C-alpha cells in the first residue's frame, strides 16, 4: 500500500518536537509569503 | 488582546490643556499609550483623543485601524466612561454574549487586568 | 460533478439584526465570500453620521455646561449615537437646530423637523437640563461611508465648532461563521452563516444587498484591458 | 526582497502595518525605510506572513 | 465617487502574468484579491493524468527491465505533465508513447493527437537502456480540485494504474497592495494580481474564470427564504 500522509500521522523534527497531523489544509488556506509561497507545516510556538 | 501597550516616546511629560497634548502627538513628541498628565490627572493621549460611544464604534475604529486592540482608549459601556482598551472591552463582550447576560457577565469578569 | 446551486435562507427580526444562510457551499467558499463582504459591510454602505456639533458658550470639547449633567464630551457621545436618514437622494448635508430650555430631558425628538429628514430614533436621549439652564445646538450632519475620525476630517462651520467621529457605517457589527456539512457522500462542504448588525437606517437584508453589489460592481473592473 | 524591487514592486501597505507594530514590539529600529526594517525582521528569522 | 479603475495586463509568456487595478478605495486590495487568489488555487479547471497502462506491467510496485526508473518514479515523473486541451469540448484524451532503448523517452516522444498540446516537451519521463522498451496508454482527463487516485480509481484496462489527480493549471497566486494617490486623498489601494500558471491555462484565462466563478456565487444570495 502506498501511504499518504493524512490525519493521526505522527510527524517528528530531530530536536524531540514530534506531533500528529491534526488538520490537512487546502493551499489557499495557508499562510503565505508576500511572494505568494504557501506554507508547508505549521508549529506551535508554545512546545518551544 | 486583553493587555494593553504602553509606551515611552513622552513618558512623564506635562502639558497644561487636553489639547497640547494632542498637539504634541500629531507632531511625534508623545506616543498614544504614554502616560502623561494634562492638569493633575495622569491620562494618555488615547484616553482623550478616541472616546467611543459603545462598543461598537471602538471596535469599527478597530477594523478600519484607527486603532489596535491593545491601545488604551475611552469607551461608554454599562452607562460608565471606561479607560479601557478595546481588546478588554471585547473580552466583556464574549462573557456578556456567551452567558446571554449582560449584567452578570460584568460581575464576573475583572476588566482591569 | 460541479456542486448544486446553494440555497440563501434569511431570519431577519426587527430592523436591526438579521442571519442570513448559504448552503451547500464548495470548501474553502464560506471564508471566500465571508470575509469580502464583511469587509464592504463596514467600510462601503453609505449611511448619515454627525461630523460637527456646534453648542453657544462652549469653547472647547472637553468642558461642560452649567445646567446640564452631561458635559460637552456625554453629549457628543449621545450624538454619535444619533441615526438618520435622508428622504431626498440628491441631500447631502443638513443641519439639525435644537432650543431647549431646563428642566428638560433633551430627546432626539426635540431637533427641528427639516424636509427630507426623518430621525430613526427619537427616543434617543441628548442631555438632561436642570431649571434655568439653556441649551443651544446645531449638528451638522454629513453623508459618507465607514469611520472618520474627527481630527481625520476636521470639519467646522463656525468657530468653535466641535468636530465629532462620523460613524457613517449603518452597519454597527458583523460576525460571519463557517460550518463543515455534507450532501450525501461530500464532506468537505462549507455553510456559511453571515449575521448583521445595522442601527436601523437600513435594513441587514439592505445592507448585504449592497454589500454584494459593491463587490459585483468591482468584478467588472477586470474588463477592457489596457 | 532585491527580487521584488527588480519586478518592480515597493513595500506592501499589509507590510508597512506589521512594520508599524513591529517597532512597538520593539523588534524593528524606529526611523529605518521598510526595507530596512523588513531587513531587520528577516535577519531575526521573521518575515511578514 | 472615484471612477471606474484602469484595468492594466503584463504577460510574460503564456506561463506568467500581471494584472493591476488603480485606483481602488482603501481596503479594496484585499477585498479583492484574496477572494480572487483563494479561487485561483483551488477552483480552476484544467486537465491532469489520471491513469497510466504501461504494458507487461501489473501495479505500480514494479520495475522494466531496461528501464532504470521504476513505476512509481514514472508515474511521479508523468504527474507533471502538462496537457493543454485546444478544444473545449474535449473532456479525455488518451497519449500513446511507444519508446525502445537506449533513449532518454521526454514528453514529445507521445504520439500527437488533434487539438492536444504537451506545454512541457522537455520533461523528462523515462531512461531506456539497450534492449528496454516502453509502450504506455496515458489517460488525460480535464477536472477541478485534487482528486487522489483513490477516489477517482479510473482503470481503462485491467492492469491500468489509477493516478492521483491534480487538475489545477495555476501553480503560484500573489496580490500586492500599493500605496497609490488620487486627487487630494492618498489612502488609495493599488491592486497588483500575479499569477503563474503551468501554460494549458493562460493567467488572464484563469483570472477571468474566477472573476465569473466569484460573480456567479455573487448571485447565490438572491431569493431569500
Ligand atoms: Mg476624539
Ligand atoms: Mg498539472
Amino acid at each position: 500500500q502506498k501511504r499518504k500522509l493524512q490525519v493521526g500521522d505522527k510527524l517528528a523534527n530531530r530536536h524531540g518536537n514530534k506531533g500528529v497531523v491534526a488538520k490537512i489544509l487546502p493551499v489557499e488556506d495557508m499562510p503565505h509569503l508576500p511572494d505568494g509561497t504557501p506554507v508547508d507545516v505549521i508549529l506551535n510556538p508554545l512546545g518551544v | 488582546i486583553t493587555q494593553v501597550r504602553k509606551e515611552k516616546k513622552g513618558a512623564g511629560l506635562e502639558f497644561a490643556t487636553p489639547e497640547e497634548a494632542l498637539a504634541a502627538h500629531e507632531r511625534g513628541e508623545v506616543a498614544l499609550n504614554a502616560p502623561i498628565k494634562v492638569a493633575g490627572r495622569e491620562t494618555s493621549v488615547g484616553r482623550l483623543k478616541y472616546v467611543f460611544a459603545n462598543p461598537d464604534e471602538a471596535l469599527l475604529a478597530v477594523a478600519h485601524g484607527i486603532v489596535d486592540l491593545q491601545d488604551v482608549v475611552t469607551v461608554r459601556y454599562m452607562g460608565k466612561r471606561l479607560e479601557t482598551s478595546p481588546g478588554r472591552i471585547l473580552f466583556a463582550r464574549i462573557v456578556a454574549e456567551a452567558v446571554e447576560d449582560e449584567k452578570v457577565a460584568w460581575e464576573l469578569i475583572q476588566l482591569d487586568v | 460533478s460541479k456542486l448544486k446551486a446553494p440555497v440563501f435562507t434569511v431570519r431577519t427580526q426587527g430592523r436591526e439584526y438579521g442571519e442570513f444562510v448559504l448552503e451547500p457551499l464548495e470548501r474553502g467558499f464560506g471564508v471566500t465570500l465571508g470575509n469580502p463582504l464583511r469587509r464592504i459591510l463596514l467600510s462601503s454602505i453609505p449611511g448619515t453620521a454627525v461630523t460637527s456639533v456646534y453648542i453657544e458658550d462652549v469653547l472647547h470639547e472637553f468642558s461642560t455646561i452649567p445646567g446640564v449633567k452631561e458635559d460637552v464630551v456625554e453629549i457628543i457621545l449621545n450624538l454619535k449615537e444619533l441615526v438618520v436618514r435622508f428622504l431626498n437622494p440628491s441631500l447631502q448635508t443638513v443641519t439639525l437646530l435644537l432650543k431647549a430650555e431646563g428642566p428638560k430631558e433633551v430627546k432626539a425628538r426635540d431637533f427641528l423637523p427639516v424636509a427630507d429628514v426623518e430621525i430613526m430614533n427619537p427616543d434617543l436621549h441628548i442631555a438632561t437640563l436642570e431649571e434655568g439652564g439653556r441649551l443651544n445646538m446645531e449638528v451638522r450632519v454629513d453623508r459618507g461611508v465607514g469611520y472618520v475620525p474627527a481630527e481625520k476630517h476636521g470639519i467646522k462651520d463656525r468657530i468653535n465648532a466641535i468636530p465629532v467621529d462620523a460613524v457613517f457605517s449603518p452597519v454597527r457589527r458583523v460576525a460571519f461563521q463557517v460550518e463543515d456539512t455534507r450532501l450525501g457522500q461530500r464532506t468537505d462542504l462549507d455553510k456559511l452563516t453571515l449575521r448583521i448588525w445595522t442601527d436601523g437606517s437600513v435594513t441587514p437584508l439592505e445592507a448585504l444587498n449592497q454589500a454584494v453589489e459593491i463587490l459585483r460592481e468591482h468584478l467588472t473592473y477586470f474588463s477592457n484591458p489596457q | 526582497f532585491g527580487k521584488r524591487k527588480g519586478e518592480g514592486f515597493g513595500v506592501d501597505k499589509r507590510e508597512v502595518e506589521v512594520l508599524r507594530r513591529a517597532e512597538k514590539l520593539g523588534l524593528v529600529t524606529p526611523g529605518k525605510t521598510p526595507e530596512e526594517q523588513l531587513k531587520e525582521l528577516f535577519l531575526q528569522g521573521k518575515v511578514v506572513l
